[PDB]
């Protein structure tokens, strides 16, 4: 998900 | 509130479309990361990681043992 992205 | 809603209804429906077409109805994380990227490019990151801790769910209060640790390590009396 987007939270997992830096 | 309704005045700025009327001012930004195009914006709401626009990033609504972009949320449905990018990650499929994922307005929360996209709008959140937009706020984070903007306010970190603002270079005022205390507010940024404060919002990160409060929206992740990081607890405000803390353990008693850590209070005991800092009290012992600073050599402070119970009165102070």
């Amino acid at each position: 998900h987007l939270l997992s992205l830096t | 509130r309704r005045a700025q809603k009327h001012r930004l209804r195009e914006l709401k429906i626009q990033v609504k479309e972009f949320a449905d077409k990018e990650e499929g109805g994922d307005v929360k994380a996209v709008c959140l990361t937009l706020f984070l990227l903007a306010l970190r490019a603002r270079n005022e990151h205390r507010q940024a990681d404060e919002l990160e801790a409060i929206m992740q769910g990081r607890g405000s209060g803390l353990q008693p043992a850590v209070c005991l640790a800092i009290r012992v390590n600073t050599f402070l009396s119970c009165s102070q």
